């Protein structure tokens, strides 16, 4: 596992315009921003 | 014909168009006056009214009815999205001449007398004066001339 290792786990910010099929002159201003874990992990409950 | 839809409706009702052109000369003597009344339209401000054409697709965006008008237009649809015209020159004598006054006015007398060459004019106005209110096929009217 020495060939390849990961350093430490950021983020995503990606922005878009609504899909096509809701697109109006004037909803092309309401970007769903939205966010995504990289090299990130979930967990049952916490041990504590 | 000569180079190489016969329903219309109107009233919500379909009557078949049968048209027949037995020879070819009538054709192309239609044709001329298509085409020259045609080309006496075009002038030096169609340049800038081409370059308006993004304005309307913005705008055929931005409004409603703007939405009805741009989409039987079989060449404006295409054009401002494959077509492109640079930064016009400036015009010969800028400063007393007006290039859109004459490519709009020359379009006024071109455009009615358009039809009543390629077809006829209205000779008569249905002017109802105490009758009923709308006529049904075969049925005596009464008029004026125009």
């Amino acid at each position: 596992l020495m060939g390849d290792m990961a350093e430490r786990t950021t983020a995503i910010l990606v922005s878009s315009a609504p899909d096509a099929g809701a697109a109006t002159a004037t909803t092309r201003n309401m970007r769903i921003y939205d966010g995504a874990l990289y090299h990130g992990l979930i967990m049952m409950a916490y041990q504590a | 014909r000569t180079a190489a839809a016969d329903v219309i409706c109107y009233n919500g009702r379909r009557y078949e168009l049968e048209t027949n052109l037995q020879h070819r000369d009538g054709s192309d003597a239609a044709i001329r006056t298509l085409v020259l009344n045609l080309m006496f339209s075009i002038n030096e401000g169609c340049l800038l009214l081409l370059a308006l054409i993004p304005t309307l697709l913005v705008q055929g965006a931005h409004d409603g009815y703007v939405n009805l008008l741009i989409q039987t237009a079989n060449c404006v649809r295409e054009t401002g999205q494959l077509i492109n015209i640079p930064p016009m020159p400036r015009i010969q004598d800028g400063h007393r001449r007006f290039p859109i006054y004459e490519t709009i006015s020359s379009w006024i007398s071109t455009s009615s007398r358009l039809g009543d060459t390629l077809g006829t004019r209205a000779i008569l106005r249905v002017c109802v004066f105490d009758g009923p209110s709308t006529v049904h096929p075969g049925d005596r009217t009464a008029v004026i001339q125009v």
